[PDB]
């Protein structure tokens, strides 16, 4: 008999509603040591099934590019419920990806990527669509607000 | 109670004058951060240091902070202005809030900085604290966060008068 494990995966910064569906999807969910893996949908939801029934301990793999990676330990069998849409698990934006790659630390590394692309919109040479974080269709003192809220990984 | 405001020290003019517009706040409690947006005619004024008369261009910060300038605090300035657009474009934002935070004090009330204008045209124009596509979702083209990184809302924006041509 195997296991399926499901939760929602949320943020904790303000954004505009119209973006909601944006930011609560494609969150990467991975049972670690498996293949076993997910994206959660656009009210942040996530299900993984055809976890083998023996494995009674497990880790899920939590991630998004420019999200600071998290690993959620689970222990138990069946259907599991790992979080809810009224206390999802937060993930922190700003660990940013810089030349295709995240350091798993929220710094002044993160906060001057941030400052690099202030100002900057779609069709400018330096523009990095994700850096929106809050997707309100400008980087800007709030994007770098973000990055400082979570200023340690 | 709370506001930010533009100051003109001056609103009738002749072509050549130079123009100093300062932006201000009042009662901005636990302020650790602020984006202004200044929407001009650059066809009639341009955007200037008020005490060099070097032109603005796109990275020139706001002169003078008196605000958000504490060195221990890490103050992060920038400014990314649309010169032929005629907007000036600054932020500044202090990076160690829990340091400020310890501290108790606000930095509540004061000069943000400050920017001066040439009076290029023999026109009646405006000088306002305006959105822009730099400041969507914003309160009149101004953004400001507490020392937890949460917007603070529920001030006013004081705008200067309309400027005259001295006829
Ligand atoms: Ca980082
Ligand atoms: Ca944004």
């Amino acid at each position: 008999d195997k296991t399926t494990v499901s939760g929602y995966i949320s943020v904790d910064f303000d954004y505009p509603p119209e973006s909601e569906s944006k930011i609560k999807s494609g969150f990467n969910v991975k049972v670690a040591g498996t293949e076993l893996s997910t994206k959660t949908d656009e009210k942040g939801y996530f299900e993984i099934s055809g976890i083998p029934g023996d494995m009674r301990e497990f880790t899920l793999e939590i991630s998004k590019r420019n999200y600071l990676k998290r690993n959620v330990t689970v222990n138990g069998t069946g259907k599991l419920v790992v979080s809810t849409e009224d206390n999802p698990l937060i993930l922190w934006a700003g660990d940013v990806e810089r030349k295709g790659v995240q350091d798993n630390a929220i710094n002044m590394v993160d906060v001057m990527e941030i400052s690099k692309v202030f100002g900057t919109r779609a069709g400018d040479e330096e523009y990095v669509a994700e850096l929106d974080l809050n997707m309100d269709g400008a980087i800007n003192l709030f994007d770098i607000a973000i990055v400082i809220r979570h200023f340690n990984a | 109670s709370a506001h930010i405001a533009l100051e003109l020290d001056k609103t009738k003019v002749k072509v050549g004058d130079v123009i100093v517009a300062t932006v201000k706040a009042k009662n901005m409690t636990s302020m650790a951060g602020i984006q202004v947006n200044i929407k001009y005619d650059p066809e009639v004024l341009q955007a200037i240091d008020p005490a060099t008369g070097k032109p603005f261009t796109k990275e020139t910060l706001l002169v003078d902070p008196e605000l958000l300038s504490n060195r221990e605090y890490n103050p992060l300035l920038t400014a990314v202005n649309d010169i032929n657009s005629g907007i000036i474009n600054y932020a500044s934002c202090y990076v160690y809030w829990d340091s400020y935070r310890e501290s108790g004090v606000s930095e509540s009330t004061g000069i943000i900085g400050k920017v001066g204008f040439k009076v290029l045209k023999a026109a009646n124009t405006t000088v306002k604290l305006e959105e822009t596509r730099f400041t969507p979702n914003s309160i009149d083209g101004t953004l400001v966060i507490d020392w937890y990184g949460q917007q603070i809302v529920g001030y006013k924006v004081i705008q200067p008068d309309l400027e005259h041509h001295h006829h």
